[PDB]
């Protein structure tokens, strides 16, 4: 049962990180683009999206 | 270009030519090195490395003295340190042989004291040079733009 | 004035100024910053907090080229960086307009060439501008002169 | 001379001369100091005590400019900073008063512009004053020359 709950606690843990990295490496992807041009005129869902 | 264009220096060699933009300093992340200005030296540097930069915010006393962003781009002649560049076709060409390394970073001028581009590497095609920059969109977006066989400088 | 003082500085902006009188350096409290001679960035300094000054022993090599003080006060005119200052009721002014944030510590001189006062601060009466200053006295004593309303500079 | 030497520095001060011969760079033992120069402060210095030297390979980017060095020695004048040093009876002498601290490591010039020898010190015998250097030799040996009574400048 200490493995077991171990094991789940790990694979959110490692879940949980991954998500994090996959949604700021879109906000970089999507974002630097438009932070090193003039006047961003932004569609503000992926900003309020990733924000958080 | 020659007042706020700032090489990057290391080892007593110039490896570059950061330069502050619209209230924002930009450096080549291909190139190494340190800045010799001691306020650029105190800025955090966050890292486009896909447009192969990073960018930083200059301070306060700083931001007014800067160069202007721009998106048109009629093509023809435009300024540069080593003369006239070429543009057509929606590609930058330079004359064979002009320019090289320790060069990048180079902000190509408008007529106006404008800048157009930033001069990341050049490669040879035998009769010009073709430049790979980054360009601006009319939608501001900065596209990099960068021609087959282009060699980081 | 102009070879003896020095200028402090805040991010690489002018935001004081630090005086050497008879071997000794002072310089405001308020004002943040380091002092521009290298030197002098050596030399440790013991503050007075109820006065807003730190003073220090400068080096052996500047201490006779030095602003010799004074005590003597007759009223009227002074020199000062600025121009000219008037000294009237034991009262420090200046025409309202002139001086203002970075002015701190500021001498002022005599016309033999003596210091008479170093500005803190300044309160605009709306006719004129009283300076809360140092003032020296007869028996060695050294008031921090300051109007109601006084804002340190 | 001037191009290719350079000062030693410490505390603002002044206090010795590290000098380019043969594509290393050479510095004595006696007088501590940083040295401005980039490229020389990340040299590794192999340290020659009893010789009271220390050299270094120099960067290759000024390897191809050096001073060239020589071993014959006629007697006669020789020129240097402060005027001419007589050389005579296997001695350098300098006249009384010419020279002193700091002057240590400054280059010995031939008429046709070549290092004969490194100065070290001086030592004041009266009428004149005897350099103690570094003279070299024609077997490649390197030999260093002090009188009686030396004092390392």
């Amino acid at each position: 049962t200490v493995i077991v709950l171990c094991g789940v606690a790990l694979a959110i843990l490692v879940g949980t990180a991954s998500s994090a990295a996959c949604i700021a490496k879109a906000r970089r992807d999507c974002l630097t683009p438009y932070a090193l041009a003039p006047n961003a005129t932004v569609p503000t869902a992926l900003a309020v999206l990733c924000c958080i | 270009e020659s007042d706020k264009t700032f090489p990057i220096m290391l080892n007593g060699q110039v490896n570059g030519y950061a330069c502050v933009v619209g209230g924002r300093l930009m450096k080549p992340l291909h190139v190494e090195g340190k800045i010799d200005n001691e306020q650029l030296a105190a800025v955090k540097l966050k890292k486009a490395s896909m447009y192969d930069l990073e960018y930083g915010d200059v301070p306060q006393n700083m931001k007014s003295d800067t160069l202007q962003y721009t998106s048109d781009k009629p093509p023809g002649f435009y300024n540069w340190h080593h003369g006239a560049v070429q543009y057509e076709n929606g590609r930058f060409t330079v004359p064979r042989g002009v320019g090289g390394k320790g060069d990048s970073g180079r902000p190509i001028l408008d007529n106006r004291g404008r800048v157009v581009a930033i001069v990341l590497g050049g490669a040879n095609e035998g009769t010009r040079t073709a430049l790979s920059v980054v360009t601006w969109n009319q939608k501001g977006v900065t596209i990099k733009d960068t021609p087959e066989g282009s060699e980081p400088w």
